[PDB]
RNA sequence: GUAGCGGCGAGCGAAACGGGAAGAGCCCAAACCAACAAGCUUGUUGGGGUUGUAGGACUCCGAUAUGGUAGUCUGUUAGUAUAGUUGAAGGAUUUGGAAAAUUCCGCUAAAGAGGGUGAAAGCCCCGUAGACGAAAUGCUGACAACACCUAGGAGGAUCCUGAGUACGGCGGAACACGAGAAAUUCCGUCGGAAUCCGCGGGGACCAUCCCGCAAGGCUAAAUACUCCCUAGUGACCGAUAGUGAACCAGUACCGUGAGGGAAAGGUGAAAAGCACCCCGGAAGGGGAGUGAAAUAGAUCCUGAAACCGUGUGCCUACAACAAGUCAAAGCUCGUUAAUGAGUGAUGGCGUGCCUUUUGUAGAAUGAACCGGCGAGUUACGAUUGCAUGCGAGGUUAAGUCGAAGAGACGGAGCCGCAGCGAAAGCGAGUCUGAAUAGGGCGAAUGAGUAUGUAGUCGUAGACCCGAAACCAUGUGAUCUA
RNA sequence: UAUCCGGGAGUCAGACUGCGAGUGAUAAGAUCCGUAGUCGAAAGGGAAACAGCCCAGACCACCAGCUAAGGUCCCAAAAUA
RNA sequence: GGUGUAGUGGUAGGAGAGCGUUCUAAGGGCGUUGAAGGUCGAUCGUGAGGACGGCUGGAGCGCUUAGAAGUGAGAAUGCCG
RNA sequence: UGAAAUUUUAGUACCUGUGAAGAUGCAGGUUACCCGCGACAGGACGGAAAGACCCCAUGGAGCUUUACUGUAGUUUGAUAU
């Protein structure tokens, strides 16, 4: 499609076009949705574990002979119905990550995309630079370019000023264009992506 | 993820307590009695919403016997007599009338009795 | 999406059935094991396949045949495959393994004639079924062993 | 782990075009002289696993 | 989970090729030469040589270089570890005991990670981003120095090239391989070679061919593990949990001994921990104070239930009661305002819950009561349903880059698209058969695959608890013989 | 409704009643079958009480009506018909 | 959404759909003008269960969507108090 | 001064009958004012001990032998020293 360009002082310039094949196509809902989880459970640690029966300290000896004290039958004081007993069950350590198909990743790559430009949440400009970093111009510019929600700053790879100056806003995450994800995209209730970035982007895809 | 009880025991064991408010001693202080009580109360409860319809029907069965017998007549042959003179009154409304309006019982009972003479 | 709509496909997916979570649930107590016995013990169940003492099936039935050492097997290709290709064109191993059409060859490529042809080729392969071969000379092409 | 085929019946049956086992059949060792020469001509033949049969045992076959 | 092994049972179970991580090759013995000592060889030292398209000695030549190291408490230099320095930006108003909270204006950000501060702080504090810092001692990397390896060609007349060795018999064992047709490897015992026209292997064995050169040694990296140290992380625990141990825990305690092995966290923002007075011997209380709060008073946050007690609205001393339910007068009271609430004379009906059973009120089992804890889980495979992507195709695994992420590359490999046969093999057919016959299995008559999810199954303790027992180390003759 | 194909089971201790047999003694609440019902896994009404007998299958509310088995002098609804 | 017809006892067990607990993500909120928790009430839903007020309490917690489970106790001569 | 075993909750009668066939609790009838104290032991198939008798488990253990298969020791031969 066509989106606007706007220079980084605020103005506009003339639209600039986006590969149909990545900005363009129909969402597929239901494949961002298993991008989206299958992300989320990759980033998971697990390091969770338990003790069961065999792991708590002690409990070798019968607590009491089987027959003749009247009391109930017992085979170890760390099983599992006693106090300080093992664990049955239970968390233990392991991934959470799998994968999807490549087919299935690259479209809902370009869902996102489309999805955000379709909204016109896709903000473009021609460039950002700046001399030093500073978070101050780095709002200031948020403002000129009128974005106030959450947003997605996707810069080409090299810009550290222009990184360094967005990121330690509350509302902006800052992200190169060739390492960006379905999470990043659809948390961002906006993207901000330079004009390098997106030929980027196009290429990745 | 560990889950500890929290506080879902205490307050279903409430609820059962509370519906067995009034029971006698331990029946209404003790969660394990109590809910055997109070299933218990449910089993009766279900139970006799059915024999109250029952129990109030024989009732009123027994209140119009003694209004047909003072005039004149058995129960047996007075329902007999209704039927044929054609009155669908119930026997929620014959007892109301045999111990609140005798006169209008005296009506219908003479109404019974001339048809049982045809 | 959004990541506060979130919504999966319908009937992707389901909810784990848990036992011996109480009566109503329908796998409260027993957990779905029935009564007492050998399956409703933890761990219990025979091994597969066995018969409770009466002989097994594998048992009574006798070992058949062996496998050749020097087994040869050929990775198939049919005419209608063939058709794929245009008038002219040389068919190679490589050629089928670049398209995809065999991705594996095994020992060879050997051409049945399950289809029918309908381009002029020049294929080259393992083996050919003799009546692959008179369809693909009879469609004006020619065969090679390789 | 892995699932592990069951050895014996890998050497006694084989897995058809159409997903059933081929079998051999009994009474075809010895003792031919109690069994009339139909009897060997016909069990001379091939023959496919029941349903109730596979259907105990194609777990241990799956990866034949 | 294939080839195989296996009372051919239960089960056990490869390797090579292919794709990757990492990469590195080197020394002797022998022949021969020199020296030395003994007693012509025979030992010490030195040189010489190190192999399979055979090499080496030895004889001729021509070279006295060229490259290298897996060496050094050898220095120089840089970095780094072990302390640290610096490090931006807020005041008011409302509530409050207290402001970080509310409201109005601001300011900072290479710092909006986190922690603390009288409640929830970007701007109060410690910090963070960022910048900088080492006298001393380690460590790493370079540079140097030293040290040590490093020769080409041509000839074979002769010489050398690992002996009680290889190998064989017998008996065991390891090879996935259980003696089996059994290679290959190893141990014990006995016998016992060849040596370049030589020797070993290519799964009994022979021949041919091919590949290699045992009976001598060393060798970094990729790999396994974490008692410890530093810095961090968690859809990990939050005081019956989590280490047995958040607390003076392997303590108390138990045992002769090995050994077994606990319980036990929380005043308040700040002790401001109740001066003084009164009852009492004290304890403990009542005032009076501190405090926002003392029913936060140290047995101290919250303060449930069992259990105990005080006060009383209703009922109860002619009644046979699984204790309730239905019906109900009277009395008392006034709600989430509802055709209300408590109690209840009297009347009807009515043998608990669970387990296990053909059948239990059962005189069959379990529970003294209350609270807490306490049982189908995960990993890897199999299979089916549902869902999604692609579709006669589907798909990557390890591995590299990357934030412990996504993602990218990685097509080796796996499934599917062709079957039939024990197999040679043939192939929309194939097998059986003499058969162009019949019949079996297939094709005509096509959907698969990757992943998610759920059901079930297999290997694992596999839903949880429970033996009498077995085996292998140890501690016990302070009782007793 | 039946087939067929597939996923998931549980069941393999049964009881009594009526009918047809065996065993028993033409005994057993006996035992073993065949057959139908019920219980099992079914509450409600009747049979005093009484799983298996007779009537009959509870999704609920009603202080409505009609009936089944069984009953109508009192307990106790209905005929001192 | 309406009408009509039919159906709605149930153990082993199969299928379906839900309640509630802790935590994660996002969104949107609530809290010294009193959160969670405790207690009381005559409240709401077909059920698990959900609110709303009073008191106590003194600092964290709901709700919507999705996700993951140490996710529900009344019984084990269960363990601990 | 101060326990214990036991304990599903109990406002805990008798007879006959019924019933898983031996009832304080069910049916019919009979008896019985409420609460105790000192005594007795008929019942609560009373408490205590998951019966040792009996049967079962493809349980365990000790023992025996002309059970099976092994084996320490003893002995005989070959071979090496
Ligand atoms: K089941
Ligand atoms: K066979
Ligand atoms: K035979
Ligand atoms: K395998
Ligand atoms: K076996
Ligand atoms: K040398
Ligand atoms: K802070
Ligand atoms: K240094
Ligand atoms: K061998
Ligand atoms: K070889
Ligand atoms: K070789
Ligand atoms: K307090
Ligand atoms: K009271
Ligand atoms: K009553
Ligand atoms: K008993
Ligand atoms: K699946
Ligand atoms: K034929
Ligand atoms: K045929
Ligand atoms: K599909
Ligand atoms: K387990
Ligand atoms: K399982
Ligand atoms: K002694
Ligand atoms: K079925
Ligand atoms: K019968
Ligand atoms: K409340
Ligand atoms: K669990
Ligand atoms: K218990
Ligand atoms: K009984
Ligand atoms: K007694
Ligand atoms: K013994
Ligand atoms: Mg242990
Ligand atoms: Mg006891
Ligand atoms: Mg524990
Ligand atoms: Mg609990
Ligand atoms: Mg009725
Ligand atoms: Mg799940
Ligand atoms: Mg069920
Ligand atoms: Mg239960
Ligand atoms: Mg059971
Ligand atoms: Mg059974
Ligand atoms: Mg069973
Ligand atoms: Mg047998
Ligand atoms: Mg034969
Ligand atoms: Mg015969
Ligand atoms: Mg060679
Ligand atoms: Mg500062
Ligand atoms: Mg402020
Ligand atoms: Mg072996
Ligand atoms: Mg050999
Ligand atoms: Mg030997
Ligand atoms: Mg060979
Ligand atoms: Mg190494
Ligand atoms: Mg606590
Ligand atoms: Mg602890
Ligand atoms: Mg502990
Ligand atoms: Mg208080
Ligand atoms: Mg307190
Ligand atoms: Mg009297
Ligand atoms: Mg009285
Ligand atoms: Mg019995
Ligand atoms: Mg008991
Ligand atoms: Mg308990
Ligand atoms: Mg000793
Ligand atoms: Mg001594
Ligand atoms: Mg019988
Ligand atoms: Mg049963
Ligand atoms: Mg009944
Ligand atoms: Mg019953
Ligand atoms: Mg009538
Ligand atoms: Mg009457
Ligand atoms: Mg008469
Ligand atoms: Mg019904
Ligand atoms: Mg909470
Ligand atoms: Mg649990
Ligand atoms: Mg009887
Ligand atoms: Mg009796
Ligand atoms: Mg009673
Ligand atoms: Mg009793
Ligand atoms: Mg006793
Ligand atoms: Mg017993």
């Amino acid at each position: 499609p066509n989106v606007a360009l706007f220079k980084q002082d605020g103005t506009q310039n003339g639209e600039i076009t986006l590969n149909e094949e990545i900005f363009g196509i129909e969402p597929n809902e239901s494949v961002v949705y298993d991008a989206i989880i299958m992300q989320r459970a990759s980033l998971r640690q697990g390091t969770h574990a338990v003790k069961n029966r065999s792991a708590v300290r002690g409990g070798g000896r019968k607590p009491w002979r089987q027959k003749g004290t009247g009391r109930a039958r017992q085979g170890s004081i760390r099983s599992p119905q006693w106090r300080g007993g093992g664990v049955v069950f239970g968390p233990t350590p392991r991934s959470y990550s799998y994968k999807f198909p490549k087919k299935v990743r690259r479209l809902a790559m370009k869902s996102v995309l489309s999805d955000k430009v379709a909204e016109n949440n896709l903000v473009a400009v021609e460039g950002l630079s700046f001399d030093a970093p500073k978070t101050k111009e780095f709002k200031q510019v948020l403002a000129n370019l009128s974005i106030d929600t959450k947003v997605l700053v996707v810069l080409e790879n090299g810009n550290d000023f222009a990184a360094l100056s967005a990121r330690n806003l509350p509302n902006v995450s800052v992200v190169t264009s060739d390492n960006v994800s379905v999470l990043d995209v659809v948390s961002a209730n906006k993207v901000l992506a330079t004009q390098t970035a997106l030929t980027q982007i196009e290429e990745v895809l | 993820a560990r889950v500890k009880g929290g506080t879902v025991t205490r307050k279903r064991r409430k609820k059962v307590l509370k519906l067995a408010k009034g029971y006698y001693g331990s029946k209404h202080t003790l969660f394990k009695s109590a809910k055997e009580q109070v299933m218990n109360s449910y089993y009766y409860a279900f139970r006799d919403r059915r024999q109250k319809k029952r129990d109030f029907r024989k009732l009123w069965i027994a209140r119009i016997n003694a209004a047909a017998r003072m005039n004149g007549l058995s129960y047996s042959k007075l329902m007999h007599g209704l039927k044929l003179a054609e009155i669908d009154i119930n026997r929620k409304m014959l007892a109301d009338l045999a111990v609140n309006d005798a006169a209008a019982f005296t009506a219908l009972a003479e109404q019974a009795k001339d048809a049982l003479s045809k | 999406m959004k990541l506060h709509e979130l919504k999966p496909a319908e009937g992707s997916r389901q909810v784990r059935n848990r036992v011996g979570r109480g009566t109503s649930s329908g796998n409260g107590k027993t957990a779905g094991r029935g009564q007492k016995g050998q399956k409703a013990r933890s761990g219990g169940g025979v091994r597969l396949g066995f018969e409770g003492g009466q002989t097994p099936l594998f048992r009574r039935l006798p070992k058949r045949g062996f496998t050749n050492i020097n087994r040869k097997d050929y990775a198939v290709v049919n005419l209608d495959t063939l058709n794929r290709f245009e008038d002219g064109t040389e068919v190679t191993p490589v050629v089928l393994k670049e398209a995809g059409i065999v991705k594996n060859e095994k020992a060879g490529i050997k051409v049945l004639a399950d289809g029918e042809l309908t381009k002029k080729l020049t294929v080259k392969a393992a083996k050919f079924s003799k009546s692959a071969q008179e369809a693909i000379e009879a469609a004006g092409g020619s065969i090679e062993v390789i | 782990p892995k699932q592990k085929t069951h050895r014996g019946l890998a050497k006694r049956v084989k897995r058809t075009g159409g997903g059933g086992l081929k079998r051999g059949r009994a009474f075809t060792s010895h003792r031919f002289h109690g069994k009339t020469k139909k009897q060997r001509r016909q069990l001379r033949k091939a023959s496919m696993v029941a349903k109730g049969d596979y259907k105990r045992i194609r777990q241990q076959l799956a990866r034949m």
